């Protein structure tokens, strides 16, 4: 199988793909290589709950029925620094207007 | 002579499954001898079919309501072969990888009668654009420059 | 492997592969720095623009039976007028 | 005569559709039409006097043929039916049920108490015309029968289909006795026994007409110079003057071969889409031809 993952923190949202059968911590050594912070270093979360970097995607509940290219799961991204920890605060999108009422 | 895109007779039968891997109503289109589209009975979604059909005829695939071009067989043209160990021809009906643009203009046509597309906010463009619905003939053309 | 910074009218980043991307022209040519500004398109549009080209790149020549697309009437129109401009 | 001159007399448009077949009698006092306008015409065969109106049949009729006696008329419609009409009453005496499809051949044992269908459902039938009922269903062809005629004394029956096949059935048994092959497989689109019975004369769409002695299997003539190549063109043996071969073309011309030498002797000029159907009048040296949709019209013709 395979996941498509929307992996989100404040403004910014990470586009990217993986496999059912990988760990959590395979999705930070993704993330280490866009954003230049090792894997120590980031809290990933399903929602409101913490990612143990030893479970596979799919454990989590990131299935290939959930995580679609054309509809991709979200994940939470906070940071942390020796002993101090960042709190997830995902910026909500845009909204669109009213239908027109030609709709 | 004679059109390019028609069934050739040769007679021959072959037997064939219209195996429906979409999620529109596929309508089966028969490219008759004359070059002529002629429409067959619809398949619903999921849906598949043993039909009889010859060597060397042809075939394509439309959403039946909206004329939306489908895919067969990762082409868009269906050309029966001589069966072999008895066994039918598979003929899998996929939607195709529509462009954005493409796959919003039949959401929008979906969702707005004609009469009030010009009622909508946006370029003058996208009006003809989308009143430009999709037609077997408005395409014929394409396929023909490929065989 | 190579990715670039798409960032919207309200200032929400998408980073996306560089090949995703390349899916529009209008876009391949804005690159031809690694980022890009939308002046007319905002975050709730472009977060489908960018789920499009995944959705584009997989599928694309691909034996599997293909899924629908999906859209919202709600942002179809926007969708659509971004989409007329990228070239996609 | 060496070369017959048959000169237009007639145009009869009682048709609001292509003219599938006309027959000629056997008396020869009558001409009778069939149209996809799903109607039979009756006129005199001379002065084309129409004569009445068959109604009845639900879709397009293919062909129509006479009793030995003249007074009953059997017609083959898409509808999937065929219907026996009394003439003079221009009643319905029995709708013949039992094909699965379109009926295109029909015609009369010369002892008037058989009819022979041919089908796009691939089979030939057999009928008692006082009953209705439907005596056999020989398993003929592979495609569609074309054509299906009764030899002189109705011991025989001959079929065509589009598989390719030229087919002899005994009547009594049902069963097959001979069929005969051609180098290829050309669709065969008519055929009909001789006025003596020993040969057939067979339709192939391939711009070609032959003349097949059965018992001995040998091809001994060959007419060719008209267009065949798609329509069922129904062909004659005219006897009343020379011996000729008549046949309608996809060139809207009437094209006639003297039998013997196989030499074209006269082309009819006048219509205006594909000849279907020709006819020869029993005595008198006189010619129907019908024509599809761009024609609509029978044209009668008299020669010397």
């Amino acid at each position: 199988m395979d996941v498509f993952l929307m992996i989100r923190r404040h403004k910014t949202t990470i586009f990217t793909d993986a496999k059912e059968s990988s760990t959590v911590f395979e999705l930070k050594r993704i993330v280490e290589g866009i954003l230049k912070r090792p894997p120590d270093e980031q809290r990933l979360y399903k929602d409101d709950q913490l990612l143990d970097d030893g479970k596979t995607l799919g454990e989590c509940g990131f299935t290939s029925q959930t995580a679609r290219p054309q509809a991709p799961a979200t994940v939470g991204l906070a940071f942390r620094a020796d002993d101090t920890f960042e709190a997830l605060c995902i910026e909500p999108f845009s909204s669109p207007p009213e239908l027109p009422d030609v709709m | 002579p004679r059109p390019v895109l028609r069934s050739v007779n040769s007679r021959e039968p072959s037997q064939v499954i219209f195996c429906n891997r979409s999620p529109r109503v596929v309508l089966p289109v028969w490219l008759n001898f004359d070059g002529e589209p002629q429409p067959y009975p619809t398949l619903p979604p999921g849906t598949g079919r043993r039909i009889h059909s010859y060597r060397g005829h042809l075939w394509l695939f439309r959403d039946a309501g909206t004329h939306d071009g489908l895919l067969v067989n990762q082409t868009e043209l269906f050309v029966p072969s001589l069966n072999v160990d008895g066994q039918p021809i598979f003929a899998n009906i996929t939607l195709p990888v529509y462009t954005l643009k493409e796959r919003c203009l039949q959401v929008v046509r979906s969702l707005v009668k004609p009469e009030n597309y010009r009622r909508l906010d946006i370029v003058r463009s996208l009006y003809e654009d989308l009143e430009d619905h999709p037609n077997v003939q408005k395409d014929l053309e394409r396929l023909t420059q490929e065989r | 492997m190579m990715y670039v910074k798409l960032i919207s009218s309200d200032g929400h980043e998408f980073i996306v592969k560089r090949e995703h991307a390349l899916t529009s022209g209008t876009i391949k040519a804005m690159l031809s720095t690694n980022e890009v500004n939308f002046r007319e398109i905002p975050s709730h549009v472009l977060s489908k623009v960018c789920m499009y080209f995944t959705y584009k790149v997989r599928y694309t020549n691909s034996s599997t039976e293909i899924p629908e697309f999906p859209i919202a009437p709600e942002i179809a129109l926007e969708l659509l007028m971004a989409a007329n401009f990228l070239d996609c | 005569p060496v070369k017959p001159n048959y000169a237009l007399k007639f145009t009869l448009a009682g048709h609001t559709k292509a003219v599938s077949s006309v027959k000629f009698s056997p008396n020869g006092e009558w001409l009778a039409s069939s149209s996809a306008d799903k109607l039979i015409k009756i006129w005199g065969a001379y002065d084309g006097k129409f004569e009445k109106t068959i109604s009845g049949h639900k879709l397009g009729i293919s062909d129509v043929a006479w009793s030995s006696d003249s007074n009953l008329l059997v017609s083959a419609s898409d509808d999937k039916t065929l219907k026996i009409w009394d003439v003079s009453s221009g009643k319905c005496l029995k709708t013949l049920k039992g094909h699965s499809n379109y009926v295109f051949c029909c015609n009369f044992n010369p002892q008037s108490n058989l009819i022979v269908s041919g089908s796009f459902d691939e089979s030939v039938r057999i009928w008692d015309v006082k009953t209705g009922k439907c005596l056999k269903t020989l398993p003929a062809h592979s495609d569609p029968v074309s054509a299906v005629h009764f030899n002189r004394d109705g011991s025989l029956i001959v079929s065509s289909s589009y598989d390719g096949l030229c087919r002899i059935w005994d009547t009594a048994s049902g069963q097959c006795l001979k069929t005969l092959i051609d180098d290829d497989n050309p669709p065969v689109s008519f055929v009909k026994f001789s006025p003596n019975g020993k040969y057939i004369l067979a339709a192939t769409l391939d711009n070609t007409l032959k003349l097949w002695d059965y018992s001995k299997g040998k091809c001994l003539k060959t007419y060719t110079g008209h267009k065949n190549e798609k329509y069922c063109i129904f062909a004659n043996f005219s006897v009343t003057g020379g011996k000729w071969i008549v046949s309608g073309s996809e060139d809207n011309l009437v094209y006639i071969w003297n039998l013997q030498t196989k030499e074209i002797v006269q082309k009819l000029q006048g219509h205006t889409d594909v000849v279907i159907s020709t006819a020869c009048h029993p005595t008198e040296n006189i010619i129907a031809s019908a024509a599809l949709e761009n024609d609509k019209t029978i044209k009668l013709w008299k020669s010397d």
